[PDB]
């Protein structure tokens, strides 16, 4: 009542598109615990590597990276199919306790991290600071990988549909069409949003 | 949220 | 300089979940304009309900409606494959013009909101408490709806790939999957993280002669 | 991000 252990930072995993996830918001009071179930990006992929990560920003790349760890195994599947939950526990003593369990294999890896762990309470504003200093150009990068997945999920599901109609599809129809997907995901790599949904327009 |  | 005609909460749209996307957030200076390509959430989805709000809560049915219109004439195509853009622009008036734009079909439909409109400087400060009082049962339905939307993007995955090997699929497995995805399409429909999630993976633990 |  007097005083309270609260998180410095949020804390999170890196996701899809550079960006970050946070699983526990700043200043929880901490002992607590939050999951959240994720998945894959790509077709057949076996393995999710949970990135542990500690910061504001937006780019999980300006954050703090805590450790990271892998959960293979996972059977084959259609991307966005395989239900992995990340799990994000930091008990009274400020230990956090990262797992991530395949929801049907039920194979699970676990990381712990020890309190000490972290930015210390100068990179903690710090950090702060720069979240505010560039809220902003964060605001950016949101929109810009919100599209630039949403450009990804495009990419495949053309790619995809091709098959579900391969002979179906007239020549410069088809070939007009492989010869777009070329082009949009050369500006997923790029950072132009007003590029990479022209891309996307194209096709 | 998917990860890679 | 000495004043900055600024924006005092949020504003976006709703979108799949209930939830509510934010195209301009809170305090922004007003002069600002924002995009953001959005899709459609059925299949062979003809029209979208651009619908606007003015709030910082996690529920478009806990913030404030501005107005609603529909951009309708989107030819059928694959769910998630549509692309329509909604563009939130409010000029110096504080005038609000929310537009959406169907990225291929061209077509475009637009509503203008005068600054009069909203939440008065009491409903101002009224939401942004409750944000705040509410801030962690709002954390609760961001996670279940992320969730929720998760198992509806399987149901359906599940559902599809049940025809690209009909027969190939084995009765008791094909029935025993059928049966799932009614208990999970339910689920979706009632709010428990943890059950959405239960039949999630049952439906996972039983379509897997097909994973 | 989807809409009905």
């Amino acid at each position: 009542v007097l005083l309270l252990d609260v998180t410095p930072l949020s804390l999170g995993i890196e996701t899809m598109g550079g960006v970050m996830t946070t699983l526990i918001a700043k200043n929880t009071t901490i002992p607590t615990k939050h999951s959240q179930v994720f998945s894959t990006a790509e077709d057949n992929q076996s393995a999710v590597s949970i990135h542990v990560l500690q910061g504001e920003r937006k780019r999980a790349a300006d954050n703090k990276s805590l450790g990271q760890f892998n959960l293979d195994g996972i059977n084959p599947a259609p991307r966005g199919m395989p239900q992995i939950e990340v799990t994000f526990d930091i008990d009274a003593d400020g230990i956090l306790h990262v797992s991530a369990k395949d929801k049907n294999s039920g194979k699970e890896q676990k990381i712990t991290i020890k309190a000490s762990s972290g930015l210390n309470e100068d990179e903690i504003q710090k950090m702060v600071r720069d979240a505010e200093a560039n809220a902003e150009a964060d605001r950016k990068f949101e929109e810009l990988v919100q599209t630039r997945n949403q450009g990804d999920h495009l990419l495949h599901s053309t790619r995809k549909q091709v098959e579900e109609a391969g002979d179906k599809l007239p020549a410069d129809d088809k070939t007009a069409i492989e010869s777009a997907l070329t082009a949009l995901e050369t500006a997923l790599k790029g950072e132009d949003k007003a590029a990479i949904e022209a891309k996307m327009q194209e096709l | 949220r998917l990860l890679l």
